[PDB]
């Protein structure tokens, strides 16, 4: 539903200790993503953090992680589907169609 | 031994066969009325705590707490005679200790003090909640009698042994389920209160055990003191630091008492003793009955300040009050009345509320800058590592009838006004931070000492033009006090004459004969002094509840209305369905002084000749005028 | 000692008022609908009851099951296998200490308390009937396990002529019981000096399992016994309750009597609802008649389709209040709280608006991170109300936009990503900038900068201050009598009893006409609200023109359909028509004016 | 704690050595059998449990013939025996509120 | 009602705490330094009472030392002896003292080396005198200090491999290692 | 001290301080006083149940054997008493003391000269549901009037409690008078059989000693229009020493006012000890009354 907890895209290396001695990096949301399709909302009104996630597994089909563990490139073959507003009402015509929502040009 | 069988019968005597104060009967009253309540408490009489003391001194050191069980044991047969049968009725009294001369605090604890009764102070930290104690171990052998008595344990030692009195094996005393009566138990943790301190340093930590009848009478977080004794109960293992011959300290408590202010008394204000049963209630009637106390109990408020008269007027009826008054199936009312100052830099605005703040029973003084909007109201105390998010509060769930400042903290304005102005609007305001979704009670008392930017008229414009809140906010209070002087040459001698002469204001008979000192230094005029005047405030607030009258309330509803029609007509800022339930309300806090729970015809037209002039006189210029209006209305 | 096994036999099987023979003719009525459980009534089970309770009061936790192995046999005088035990269910009402008077004279004796239930635990179990097994020995043994002092009743013994302990749980031939640990809290009323409140924790048996939601007003009576988890000084324990029987107040699953639906439908049937609501609703409240009117709608609601394709419509209807301040819009919503089923109040700055519908945390047990709290999923099938909409702008509005429109979240924090289910219904009541500038100037300047959220709202109340020298002076006539006096509460009381509603009635017919009926509209109205429209949209487009922007979409137009369902649901009718209809808009097109003056 | 019904005595050893004789035990592993274990929980469909509660959960233990069959987020059926197992009440002293009946599923 | 103590001062020489090594065992050295993060004041024993209630608990035992917590040696009649202890509170002497970190100056300081540290037991009269923060001087006497493993609920670095041939004692065999530690005598703050 | 064995020992608490209106107070020195007698047991919520309905006879006994030694001391002889009791083989014991209490409140509640027709066709109707009380068939409406009448004092001690610290009881030569202009709650004084009840509560705040003038009052009340004003006369008290023939002279004047001028007097209503006044015509009702001694 785009509620935009570092999660996204990564694991945050939640292990629970699997029974003491076993560390695993538990998959949070490519798992489901791969072959498939995602949607998420509400871009502008969310923070920093996220958006540096979203760089990545555009520009890379990967993601790769090394949080307390192991570096690991796991796959994922994903497809966003975006919904966002523009801000200042209906103020698209009598200025730039472009700029409309300025937020990075890295996802434009 | 024995010779303290006659100790018993020695000390009995001289505790009730002697009343000080020319008799009256003081110790005698004591015990017939915390009899009445049946709630398991007595004291020490501060002029007699010491020639108590002078004979028991050497007795009070060298044993503390054997000498009290046996001090106990004698107050059941003192009662006995004069309340029979407390005995299916909990069968249990166990004493307390007044005030003591010691002064020390945390830092000065030596091994000479232990065993020893000891008086302290600080600030409450996070605590536990109550539990139930066993304190009478009925023991349990497997092959014997499995019934060993109800013992008489000690503290947190769990005293136990292998074999005694039954045999010798290892078969291991157990528990049984029946006749075992239970205390209850609290431990408090405390902190150092950083007061009187020699500061820029860390708090330090001790322990306190309370004890049954000692139950939950402190709150989270304000100072308090005990007087407790100083008892070592330890095994030798500690996990923290390493184990050596170390020990450890637990303060078993035995009374406490409030926050205290104004630490310069010598034989007074030391205990809130608050018992008003013969001479002082007798008194109470017939200064209650006469026709010129509400004029003559605002005049002798505020003893040191020769100011106009409204101001006193309001500030005396803050802290009276009127009644959080009861409604069915439906919306409650607000038992509130919140007044605001607005003054000049120079008048005494300031000391009027710091006066008030002694005077009331229970306040406190969040005054200027860190006023944060969660830091007032309950905030949400993270969890150390097996505990859970828990609830801790503030400034106003602390105090119920007390004090806040919002003066002009113009950048931190924004972030807190919206807490404050819906705790009186929406009245018991509690909120659902990242937790639980509860709703505490609160039904607090404002009072603020706001401060125009610059000069006291900053111009002939308006209010909303003057001061930088806006109209919502500012409409929540009940009166805007104004202040305001050019140039006078009598007014300010009355001032100017006045003011110096308090600046001149700067062993059993000699502390009786310096009291008297101190009771005729503040009665220069005599007007009734603090002495009294505080101790029946405190029953005018939980004791008694106005009603009112139909035939005469109806004949200021056009004194209201036209009224409302000339303020809407000409307004700067205005009245709505707000300021006409103060206006009865204010009117009942005068009665309330009457001790008579009615509502006369004296009073609402008193009540509305505050109200009336000190809305129309902030006005403007054009004030001269409607000074021609409102003689109709007198 | 036995035999009071025989005082209770020969007491259950003929106690009787005049000629009823009662506990014989239900629990006949019990063994057949299977539900195994007993209540008792009145004073001679009290009279002599007492009588058994002076050797009962000495331990009410053992032979309070003592009752229980009765019962069963004369449960098979009634059959003629396959029989469970049963259990009891209790009834006592004088009054509530509320949280006072807990461990001095109230260990293992009767109490009863008036709380808020706040949190549910996952059931569990514990058994009550077992199978033993000697290890190379190999006797055989079954021990029941009734009553309690959390565990350990009583142990497994060395005794089989083989080794130490040598004793295993089959799991072949067992029955099992469930318990809760769900926590109680104190109402927040009873108690006030400067405090905080506290909380217990308490289980229960099956048959009086899951019945419970939390957010509601409760009593309860039970026990006050004591147990002693090795997860702090000396040897000390803590407090729990071993209830017995909620005999609470209702739900606030449809299931209840016939007799309550009887003066419903002879209330029905007389067609002066719509209007006498309106005065019985808020007996404190100078009129207000076009806010009044909305309340009622919200309350009830309209439905919800699943029609045959993917997508849903949203039926549901949210209002706001901004005006003023002294214009009774903040004390008109504690009002709402009470005759709500489920109502919360967390009308206050948002607090923290993050947080406000979900949370995780760490563990105590397994260090793990599950869903815990919320404010939303609290609140399903009711009513939220919440205020100040001018100084929040951190989360407040990121927060309610995807909770809002589709009711269907999704947290995608560390560990799960679900969709739980939602169907909500808002209120609130903001301050416009300072009230009279924004009723003096351009109709600008009311959100910051964004009229997003005012789209997702449909119904706009804007109130104001008159003058009118007539009705001010009534009203400085009304609330007097109100205040002092009450009067009007013996006025109210008088008009009550043929004329009026009081408050318990209208919540238990809400709840009742709501999970009944379903309405539709009849496509008679289909060309009524289209023509409509085109001229309601032709009045915005004559405004436009004359360069006065902002707002009015669709939303709204398929707002109005919600709106005249609902007092479909108020007179439960199967179809809606033209009387019906033209009232409706009549409420919105009084709110479509003050839209542009 | 796996033959999935028949509670018989266990034994609480992981490898014998020193059979009734003066030989130094061998043991073949290729003609030692070996299963795996697997435990998974099963949310809430969040749709048909009305709405009074957050989803509840429980645990399933399958063996070899159907593991890497469930990928986190299948809508998926299982049917199985209902199994209680360890020892609530008697293998610690005084047992005060603890649960000693965990819920399995050991099915197929 | 009379207990002493010993309070040497001012001897020469000043050392540095980086000069701790081999001959300063048992001996007279006075160190500086500067001080942070002290602690609380409890009591010690170094004498008393206890004894098993066998026949008579009134033995007044000896050798309070780092491990006190067994008063075990001649018992009173023939009787049972290191059956029980029963520690009064009401005949044996208590003395006041406090635990503390010391750290070098800095005008000695060579680089930002991680400036090493020790710590310090005062115990007589010196209690609540070293305010924290101030160059201050000390006693001298050095000491060693063990863990003797008690009774308790327990019993990188290849520390203690002095230790591993420590064991086999008459207890139980274990590792007792060892740390340089400080006790004091007598405070001074010149500065 | 009544309806205990119905319940309410904890309202008892006001009617026990009505046994102190008979002594020498109304609220002072009882709300002490009481707190010797009474909260020597916190009061219970489902053993109170059974300990004020059965073990409370240990506690019967406890004042069997408290006001014994409060008999040669305080002397006060008007709590104890033989009195009559009555069972149904179940259901609880039920007295005749309390009995009639319920069958007063019930008649009470439980429902131009436009609206005297509708307070008229009142009273008669909820008769009507009193006689049928005599039955085993009543019993949840049995308890329906017992709840009633232990508000209704709580009802009618809230004004009178008002009416003494008003005081505005005037001994002016014969008699006192008292005209309650308006309060709260008037509309439970239009059927008068609460009003000599209110009188019943009145004759006691004034039995103390009062070794001179032991006449009883004159009240008046009003709620509806043109001035009904029921007004009633009381007869005078003993306290437990009749002796003197004190039956009433009011109904002598009574023919009296009455002959006079028939300016708008009624005496319509059935007991002579009530009768109606004009507002303009109860001052000259007095001034004829004090001068004419008909005693
Ligand atoms: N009328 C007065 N009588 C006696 N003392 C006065 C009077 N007016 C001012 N003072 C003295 O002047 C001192 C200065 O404090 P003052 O009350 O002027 O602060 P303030 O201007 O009220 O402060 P703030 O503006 O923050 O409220 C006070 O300590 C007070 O004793
Ligand atoms: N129309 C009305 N009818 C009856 N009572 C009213 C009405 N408007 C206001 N009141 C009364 O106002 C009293 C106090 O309400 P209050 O002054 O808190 O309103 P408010 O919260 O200031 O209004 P706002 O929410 O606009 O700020 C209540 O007791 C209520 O009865």
């Amino acid at each position: 539903t785009g509620r935009g907890s570092s999660g996204v895209g990564l694991t945050a290396a939640v292990t629970t200790d699997r029974e003491t001695g076993e560390r695993r990096l538990e998959a949070g949301a490519m798992v489901l993503a791969d072959r498939g399709v995602v949607c998420i909302d509400e871009f502008d009104k969310m923070t920093d953090v996220d958006r540096v996630a979203i760089h990545e597994v555009m520009e890379q089909q990967t993601v790769t992680i090394a949080k307390a563990g192991i570096h690991t490139t796991l796959n994922a073959r994903c497809s966003v589907i975006a919904a966002a507003n523009p801000v200042f009402g209906q103020y698209d015509v009598n200025r730039d169609p472009h700029q409309n929502i300025a937020l990075p040009d890295s996802l434009l | 031994p024995n010779v303290s069988r006659t100790i018993a019968r020695e000390l009995k005597s001289f505790l009730l066969e002697y009343t000080d104060e020319t008799g009256r009967s003081v110790y005698g009253a004591r015990i017939r009325t915390l009899g009445e309540m049946n709630s398991e408490s007595l004291e020490v009489n501060y002029r007699h705590l010491a020639e108590s003391k002078a004979i028991l001194a050497l007795f009070l050191a060298k044993c503390p707490e054997e000498m009290l069980k046996i001090f106990d044991l004698v107050a059941m047969e003192a009662t006995e005679l004069h309340y029979p049968d407390y005995a299916r009725i909990h069968s249990e009294i166990h004493v307390r200790i007044s005030d003591f001369p010691t002064i020390y605090s945390l830092r000065e604890l030596r091994e000479s003090n232990l065993s020893s009764l000891v008086r302290v102070t600080g600030v409450v930290t996070r605590r536990t909640g109550v539990f139930p104690q066993l304190k009478y171990v009925k023991f349990n052998c497997l092959k014997c009698g499995s019934i060993l008595g109800p013992f008489f344990q000690d503290s947190n030692e769990e005293i136990r042994i292998s074999f005694c009195t039954n045999c010798k094996s290892k078969g291991p005393f157990r528990v049984n389920g029946e006749k075992t009566v239970y205390r209850n138990y609290q431990r408090v943790t405390l902190q150092e209160a950083p007061g009187t301190v020699p500061p820029g340093r860390l708090p330090r930590h001790r322990e306190v055990i309370l004890l049954a009848d000692l139950v939950d009478v402190s709150k989270p977080g304000e100072e308090v003191e005990v007087t407790g004794i100083y008892k070592n109960n330890y095994d030798g293992n500690l996990n923290a630091k390493n184990g050596f011959p170390v020990f450890a300290t637990i303060i078993e408590a035995n009374s406490i008492k409030r926050r205290e202010g104004n630490t310069a008394n010598e034989g007074e204000e030391g205990l809130d003793v608050f018992s008003w049963t013969e001479e002082e209630e007798r008194e109470f009637r017939k200064i209650s009955r006469d026709r010129g106390i509400i004029d003559k109990i605002i005049s002798s408020m505020a003893p040191s300040i020769y100011g106009h008269r409204d101001i006193k007027t309001a500030v005396a009826c803050s802290l009276f009050g009127g009644v959080p008054k009861n409604v069915n199936g439906k919306h409650s009312i607000r038992g509130d009345i919140n007044v605001l100052l607005l003054g000049d830099p120079g008048t005494a605005k300031s000391q009027i509320l710091k006066y008030v703040e002694k005077t009331a029973h229970r306040a406190v003084f969040a005054t200027g800058q860190g006023a944060s909007a969660v830091g007032l109201t309950a905030s949400v105390r993270k969890d150390p590592i097996t505990k859970e998010w828990t609830l801790e509060g503030g400034a106003l769930v602390l105090a119920d009838k007390g004090v806040c400042l919002i003066d002009e903290f113009d950048k931190m304005n924004d972030q807190d006004r919206t807490s404050i102005h819906e705790a009186m609007e929406q009245q018991s305001i509690s909120i659902s931070k990242a937790g639980i979704v509860t709703t505490l009670q609160a039904r607090c008392s404002i009072i603020a000492a706001a401060n125009p930017n610059g000069g006291r008229y900053n111009s002939t414009l308006p209010l909303a033009q003057n001061v930088s809140l806006t109209e919502p906010i500012l409409s929540r209070f009940d009166i805007l006090c104004v202040v305001r002087d050019l140039v006078d040459e009598e007014a300010d001698e009355r001032l100017a004459t006045f003011v110096v002469d308090s600046h001149v204001r700067s062993q059993l008979n000699a502390r009786q004969r310096r009291l008297q000192r101190q009771r005729k230094k503040e009665e220069e005029i005599s007007p009734i002094p603090q002495e009294l005047l505080m101790k029946y405030i405190h029953y005018a607030r939980t004791k008694i509840y106005p009603k009112l009258h139909q035939m005469d309330m109806d004949k200021v509803s056009r004194v209201y209305a036209d009224l409302r029609r000339e303020s809407i007509s000409t307004g700067s800022f205005p009245i709505t369905v707000r300021h006409l339930e103060s206006i009865l309300r204010i009117a009942e806090s005068f009665a309330k002084m009457r001790l008579s729970e009615f509502v006369s015809s004296y009073d609402l037209d008193r009540a509305i000749k505050v109200v009336v002039d000190s809305f129309v006189d902030a006005q403007k210029v054009s004030v001269r005028r409607q000074l021609r209006r409102s003689f109709a209305i007198y | 000692n036995t035999e009071i096994i025989k005082s209770f036999k020969n007491f259950i099987l003929e106690f009787r008022l005049d000629s009823q023979f009662i506990y014989r003719d239900q629990l006949r009525n019990n063994i057949l609908v299977k539900n195994y459980s007993l209540t008792v009534n009145m004073e001679h089970l009290i009279g002599y009851n007492e009588d058994i309770y002076k050797k009962l009061s000495d331990e009410p936790s053992d032979i309070i099951p003592l009752f229980e192995t009765a019962i069963t046999q004369v449960a098979k005088r009634i059959s003629i296998n396959s029989l469970p035990t049963f259990q009891l269910i209790l009834n006592s009402n004088a009054n509530q200490i509320p949280l006072r008077d807990l461990d001095s004279e109230h260990v293992s004796k009767i109490v009863r308390l008036s709380g808020i239930i706040i949190s549910t635990s996952v059931l569990s179990s514990r058994a009550t009937y077992l199978s033993i097994m000697c290890r190379n020995c190999r006797h055989t043994t079954s021990i029941t396990i009734n009553n309690f002092n959390t565990g350990n009743t009583v142990s497994l013994p060395r005794s089989c002529n083989c080794g130490p302990d040598p004793y295993i749980i089959i799991h072949e031939s067992s029955k099992f019981i469930d318990q809760q640990f769900l926590k109680l809290q104190e109402i927040p009323e009873l108690v006030p000096v400067g405090e905080m409140p506290r909380n217990l924790t308490m289980t229960c048996d099956r048959y009086l399992t899951n019945k419970v939601i939390p957010g509601t007003r409760v009593t309860i009576v039970g026990i006050y016994s004591i147990y002693n988890s090795k997860n702090s000084g000396v040897a000390i324990r803590t407090p729990y309750i071993k209830i017995l029987g909620i005999q609470s107040d209702v739900e606030t699953v449809t299931m209840f009597t016939e007799e309550e639906e009887e003066e419903f439908l002879q209330l029905s049937r007389n067609p002066k609802l719509y209007e006498i609501l309106t005065n019985s609703i808020a007996p404190s409240i100078f009129g207000n008649e076009d806010i009044k009117k909305a309340i009622v709608c919200l309350l009830m609601g309209g439905s919800k389709k699943i029609l045959p394709d993917g997508m849903r419509l949203r039926g549901d209807i949210n209002v706001l209040l901004l005006g003023d301040p002294g214009t009774a819009k903040s004390q008109l919503l504690k009002f709402v709280e009470k005759v709500s089923p489920i109502a919360v109040y967390t009308s206050g700055k948002g607090s923290s608006a993050a947080g406000l519908t979900a949370s995780v945390q760490r563990d105590p047990m397994t260090r793990e991170f599950y869903l815990e709290g919320g404010a939303m999923v609290l609140a399903d099938g009711g009513v939220v109300c919440i205020d100040e909409f001018d100084k929040m702008r951190d989360e407040d509005r990121v927060a309610i936009h995807e909770a809002m429109e589709q009711q269907t979240i999704s947290i995608a924090k560390a560990g799960i990503t679900t969709v739980l289910n939602s169907r909500t219904s808002v209120l609130a009541a903001a301050n416009p900038i300072y009230g009279r500038y924004d009723d003096l100037k351009s109709p600008g300047d009311n959100i910051d900068f964004q009229t997003t959220i005012l789209s997702r709202f449909d119904m706009i109340f804007i109130v104001k201050d008159d003058h009118n020298e007539e009705r001010d002076i009534s009203i400085a006539n009304h609330v007097i009598n109100i205040h002092t006096g009450n009067a009007n509460a013996m006025q109210n009381q008088q008009e009550e009893n043929g004329s009026e509603i009081s408050i318990e009635k209208m919540k238990r017919y809400i709840t009742y006409c709501r999970l009944k009926c379903a309405p539709r509209l009849s496509p008679q109205a289909a060309e009524k609200l289209s023509s409509n429209f085109v001229t309601i949209r032709k009045q915005l487009l004559i405004n436009e023109l004359e360069s006065t922007e902002r707002p009015i979409t669709i939303r709204q137009l398929e707002a109005i359909i919600r709106i005249t369902e609902s007092l479909a649901k108020l007179e439960l009718s199967p179809i809606a028509q033209e009387r019906h209809v033209d009232e409706a808009i009549r409420l919105f097109q009084a709110s479509t004016m003050d839209a542009a003056s | 704690a796996t033959t999935t019904l028949t509670t018989r005595i266990p034994t609480p050893a992981i490898y014998p050595t020193e059979d009734t004789e003066g030989n130094k035990l061998t043991t073949e592993y290729g003609y030692s059998t070996f299963i795996d274990h697997q435990r998974i929980t099963v949310q809430e469909m969040p749709e048909m449990a009305p709405a009074g509660q957050l989803p509840r959960s429980i645990d399933v233990i399958l063996d070899d013939d159907l593991v890497d069959k469930t990928k986190p987020g299948d809508r998926v059926n299982v049917v199985g025996v209902f199994k209680s197992l360890g020892a609530g009440g008697m293998n610690q002293s005084n047992s005060n509120t603890l649960i000693g009946f965990k819920t399995l599923i050991l099915g197929n | 009602e009379r207990v002493f103590q010993i309070s040497f001062f001012n001897l020469p020489t000043v050392h540095r705490i980086r000069d701790i090594r081999s001959e300063k065992i048992g001996s007279l050295l006075s160190i500086s330094g500067t001080v942070t993060r002290t602690s609380e004041v409890r009591p010690e024993l170094y004498k008393a009472s206890f004894t098993c209630d066998m026949c008579r608990a009134i033995v007044d035992n000896v050798e309070q030392s780092f491990k006190y917590t067994e008063p075990t040696f001649c018992p009173n009649p023939s009787c049972e002896n290191r059956a029980f202890w029963t520690l009064n509170v009401t005949r044996s002497r208590f003395l006041d003292w406090q635990k503390v970190r010391i750290q070098e100056n800095a005008n000695e300081i060579p680089t930002g080396s991680m400036p090493r540290t020790l710590d310090v037991i005062l115990r007589g009269d010196s209690v609540e005198r070293a305010k924290p923060g101030d160059r201050c001087k000390f006693t001298g006497v050095e000491i060693v200090v063990p863990d003797v493993t008690q009774l308790g609920l327990p019993g990188k670095t290849t520390e203690g491999l002095n230790s591993g041939v420590t064991g086999l004692r008459s207890l139980g065999v274990r590792d007792l290692t060892y740390k340089i530690s400080f006790l004091a005598c007598h405070v001074i703050s010149i500065g | 001290l009544f309806l205990l064995r119905h319940s309410s020992l904890y309202d008892s608490f006001y009617y026990s301080n009505y046994v102190n209106a008979k002594l020498s107070l109304w609220n002072e020195n009882g709300k002490k006083r009481l707190h010797k007698m009474f909260a020597r047991m916190g009061i219970p919520l489902s053993t109170a149940q059974e300990t004020w309905l059965y073990m409370d006879h240990s506690i019967k006994r406890e004042l069997g054997i408290i006001f014994d030694k409060n008999l040669d001391r305080y002397g006060l002889q008007d709590i104890i008493r033989d009195g009559f009791v009555r069972t149904l083989g179940y259901r609880g014991s039920i007295s005749a003391s309390e009995f009639v209490e319920a069958l007063t409140a019930l008649l009470e509640v439980g429902n131009s000269a436009q609206k005297l027709t509708n307070l008229r066709k009142r009273w008669v109707s909820n008769f009507w549901l009193s006689w049928d009380a005599l039955d085993d068939r009543k019993v949840e409406l049995l308890n329906r009037g017992i709840q009633l009448a232990q508000d209704l004092q709580r009802a009618i001690f809230n004004t009178g409690v008002a009416i003494l610290e008003k005081k505005l009881i005037k001994h002016l030569r014969i008699y006192r008078l008292c005209v309650l202009q308006d309060g709260p709650d008037l509309d439970l004084y239009r059927n008068p059989l609460t009003l000599l009840r209110l009188g019943n509560w009145l004759i006691e705040c004034c039995a103390e000693s009062e070794d001179k003038q032991l006449l009883p009052m004159v009240l008046a009340s009003i709620d509806e229009n043109t001035d009904t004003y029921l007004v009633a006369g009381l007869t005078p008290r003993y306290p437990r020493g009749t002796k003197k023939p004190i039956l009433n002279n009011f109904s002598m004047a009574f023919q009296q006012i009455t002959a006079e001028t028939d300016a708008k007097v009624r005496i319509d209503n059935f007991e002579s000890s009530i009768i109606e006044i004009r507002r303009e015509d109860l001052s000259p009702f007095l001034e004829k009354l004090t001068l004419s001694g008909l005693l």
